[PDB]
């Protein structure tokens, strides 16, 4: 069966560089078109670039024309996207897809550019001039709602737990650069102890706050 | 480029509803329109190609139709797993352009947000930043508005599981120098299920 | 499902054909069948002739067959349905190309091409549609290409055993070719450099190196050597080569490198892998292989 | 803009009725008007809403399965069909208009209401 | 040019 494997995703400062590798199995990179796509956090799919090895064709979107380059290595059966001059807006999840040039009936359909029928798994790329930090836990005291504000941590993810009604909210990239979220829970006021436990592996920081 | 305008930007449906979604190319595409389905976090799956041709393995309920530049993706009977974001893509020219997604949500009775308000704590005040948190709990549909009366960041929890209801937390952050100048803070929540806005307030 | 159509300038003669790639099977050929729609009022010659020509441009013609669509002097399963859909004013025509005729091929800036024409003879009454003759790859592989030599000089009293081999004979387009090379130098001269190439023989003769791979590997005197290389011949690096034998194309679409000629006029194309040892007097060896397209399944 | 409601009147238990709401000076397609129920004890309760064109008709849990909404942009009027009424349904029904084109819920203009008594 | 239809 056909498979694509993406690699080369990680943090990098703005103005830096990465190199995504898409390894192809079950087919030949020369009989196909290879596409790089990306989806930003809280947005929709966007096509980045495309290559044909056999004919030597390269296309890039207008937002990555010059900062990105696409090439192929048929000896290893792999494709490479060299991402230069990275920026915060490029923070996204990148996917590798392919369109077979077969199925015409005899040979190559060299102008279809058709639908991408096989996808990889998606690798996250981050771009930010910010260093690791540990979460700062603050209380939120008063059916009564009580919570903990886990503010100013970096990078994702941060785990929050209590000791039914718990709603941990998506993290929001504050203008400063760090991450902040809040975990709330609603409990009857008749019984109004609740400990908020915050874990952050990227900094090996664990905090326990008490709300009541 | 070619702009693929999609509609509806989002729709709510039940099990068995005959959903329908429309894409429209800004230029004369020639049946090179593909429809994909992305579930939260995972990768897109090809569903339709060539504007009418089903893809192997895709269920038979999904269907594609063309009436000119107006492409249609139809689902004969929506099923629990047909709750994702569906995109249209023109693979005729370059650059390839997608649509804007269409989150096929769930449908339920209208409910009103229960509003709570939280003022900054002493610990947080020592640091030098004040954060007031207004919590809207259990409100369907998604659309609601929150106004801060004396720089906000709302975060809506994805549709719930037992109920199908959104939560929201609007947090206003200020410097402690400007926080203690004023005395009365409040958040006003207006939701289409509420006759009049609900205001929750505290005194500094 | 689909039927390519081309209307004549007057709109009266509209040629319809199911397909445009007629595959030259080794034993037989696919029948070129179609239907011509005529308006009896416009039909003033009372005779419409359909021809299937095979030209060798550069003009020379290798096979001309005439069948009188109207007036009548069988029908394929598609022709009957096409006539029924188009009414009763359409008449079918068919050609059966004979073996030993060439397959479509062009020279990258010509070559052998085919055409189906229809005209009312007792510009407007002349409609021409271009078709192609092409062939798949052999369904079963041949013996492994192995080639060994032994080149000796007067100064040395021992052999310089050179050997090369490929992993198989059938290599589809856009497929890497592994060239296992072995050397055993008991002589005194220094094996400076090694070269591997994939080269095309297209006899209408010329020899363009489609793929090359040059290694600075050195084998010292009285020593062995074994190494597996890899070449992929494709058209990315073969667009400045005038006279390259390209597969046949319908109008202008980019096509792949000409396939092998399974076996006659026209142009005969084949491909060979060469292993060469440049010595400090260079030894060489060659093997054949088959570069074609697979068969859908 | 001045919304006007029509219909109402005494209807026996278990019957049916149809109220209407017509707008003046503005369209109804780009707006999303709603129907509210004000009864003795809990005033200004939600009944139903119909948004722009055919992209949603949402009912409260109290009137699910026995009410219906239907807009009509040709005459700029919408209809609330009440069916299978019960004695605990007796109130003044008001017609609000959503000034926001994003389902926000900023009701501004209401009219006067119509008293349905069962 | 090579037009197009159906069957």
């Amino acid at each position: 069966e056909v498979q694509l494997v993406e690699s080369g995703g990680g943090l990098v400062q703005p103005g830096g560089s990465l190199r995504l590798s898409c390894a192809a199995s079950g087919f030949n990179v020369s009989s196909s078109y290879i596409h790089w796509v990306r989806q930003a956090p809280g947005k929709g799919l966007e096509w980045v670039a495309s290559i044909s090895s056999y004919y030597g064709y390269t296309y890039y979107a207008d937002s990555v024309k010059g900062r990105f380059t696409i090439s192929a290595d048929t000896s290893k059966n792999t494709a490479y996207l060299q991402m230069n001059s990275l920026r915060a807006e490029d923070t996204a999840v990148y996917y590798c897809a392919r369109k077979s040039m077969y199925h015409r009936g005899w040979g190559w359909l060299s102008w279809v550019y058709g639908a991408m029928d096989y996808w990889g798994q998606g690798t996250l790329v981050t771009v930010s001039s910010a260093s690791t930090k540990g979460p700062s836990v603050f209380p939120l005291a008063p059916t009564a709602a009580l919570g903990c504000l886990v503010k100013d941590y970096f990078p994702e993810p941060v785990t929050v737990s209590w000791n039914s009604g718990v709603h941990t909210f998506p993290a929001v990239l504050q203008s400063s650069g760090l991450y902040s979220l809040s975990s709330v829970v609603t409990v009857p006021s008749s019984s109004l102890t609740y400990i908020c436990n915050v874990n952050h592996k990227p900094s090996n920081t664990k905090v326990d706050k008490k709300v009541e | 480029d070619i702009q693929m305008t999609q509609s509806p930007s989002s729709l709510s449906a039940s099990v068995g509803d005959r959903v329908t979604i429309t894409c429209r190319a800004s230029q004369s595409v020639s049946s090179a329109v593909a429809w994909y389905q992305q579930k939260p976090g995972k990768a897109p799956k090809l569903l339709i190609y060539s504007a009418s041709s089903l893809y192997s393995g895709v269920p038979s309920r999904f269907s594609g139709s063309r009436s000119g530049t107006d492409f249609t993706l139809t689902i004969s009977s929506l099923q629990p797993e047909d709750f994702a974001t569906y995109y249209c893509q023109q693979s005729y020219y370059y650059p390839i352009t997608f649509g804007q997604g269409t989150k096929v949500e769930i449908k339920r009775t209208v409910a009103a947000p229960s509003v709570f308000i939280f003022p900054p704590s002493d610990s947080q005040l020592k640091s030098g930043t004040a954060s007031v948190v207004c919590l809207l709990n259990n409100f369907y549909p998604r659309e609601a508005k929150v106004q801060w009366k004396v720089n906000s960041q709302e975060s809506v929890t994805e549709q719930d599981s037992k109920d199908s209801t959104y939560s929201l937390s609007s947090t206003l952050t200020l410097s402690k120098a400007d926080y203690e100048k004023h005395k009365v803070y409040a958040c006003e929540v207006t939701h289409q299920g509420l006759s009049s806005p609900v205001t929750k307030s505290f005194n500094r | 499902t689909r039927v390519f159509k081309k209307a004549s300038p007057n709109g009266k003669l509209t040629v319809y054909l199911g397909k445009r790639d007629f595959v030259d099977h080794i034993d037989l050929v696919e029948p070129v069948d179609g239907v011509v729609l005529v308006d009896p009022e416009y039909l003033k010659e009372r005779r419409v002739y359909v021809t299937l020509t095979c030209a060798f441009r550069y003009r020379k013609d290798l096979f001309v067959a005439n069948v009188q669509s109207f007036p009548p002097a069988p029908l394929t399963r598609l022709q009957e349905r096409l006539i029924k859909k188009l009414g009763e004013h359409a008449y079918p025509f068919t050609f059966e190309i004979p073996p030993n005729l060439p397959c479509s091929v062009t020279l990258q800036p010509c070559g052998v091409d085919y055409e189906v024409k229809a005209f009312c003879a007792e510009k407007r009454n002349s409609v021409r549609l271009v078709i192609r003759k092409v062939q798949y790859a052999p369904e079963r592989p041949g013996p492994q290409p192995t080639a060994e030599t032994t080149r000796q000089f007067l100064m040395s009293d021992k052999p310089l055993h050179l050997e090369a081999s490929l992993d198989k004979e059938i290599y589809y387009h856009g497929e890497p070719i592994s060239v296992n090379v072995h050397v055993t130098n008991n002589t005194n001269k220094t094996v400076k450099k090694i070269k591997i190439s994939v080269r095309q023989y297209a006899d209408i003769q010329y020899k363009c190196p489609v793929a090359m791979e040059e290694a600075d590997d050195t084998v010292a005197p009285s020593s062995t050597f074994c190494k597996v290389y890899t070449l992929t011949p494709f058209l990315a690096n073969n667009r400045e080569k005038r006279g390259l034998a390209l597969d046949g194309k319908l109008k202008h679409e980019d096509t792949n490198l000409a396939s092998s000629t399974l076996l006659i006029l026209g142009i005969i194309v084949s491909y060979k892998v060469k292993v060469k040892l440049v010595v400090s007097s260079d030894v060489a060896v060659e093997l054949p292989f088959t570069l074609m397209h697979p068969k859908p399944k | 803009v001045q919304l006007q409601e029509s219909g109402g009147g005494l209807v026996q238990p278990g019957g049916s009725l149809r109220l209407s709401c017509a707008a003046s000076g503005r369209t109804i397609s780009r707006y999303a008007m709603s129907w509210f129920r004000q009864a003795p004890g809990k005033e200004r309760e939600f009944v139903a809403v119909a948004r722009r064109s055919g992209d949603g008709a949402f009912y409260a849990d109290s009137v699910q399965g026995r009410f219906t909404v239907s807009r009509d942009d040709a005459k700029n009027t919408v209809y609330l069909q009440m069916n299978s009424l019960k004695p605990e349904d007796t109130a003044v029904y008001y017609c609000a208009i959503d000034s926001d084109t994003f389902y926000s819920g900023s009701y501004d203009y209401w009219g006067q209401g119509t008293q349905v008594t069962v | 040019e090579t037009e197009y239809s159906a069957l």
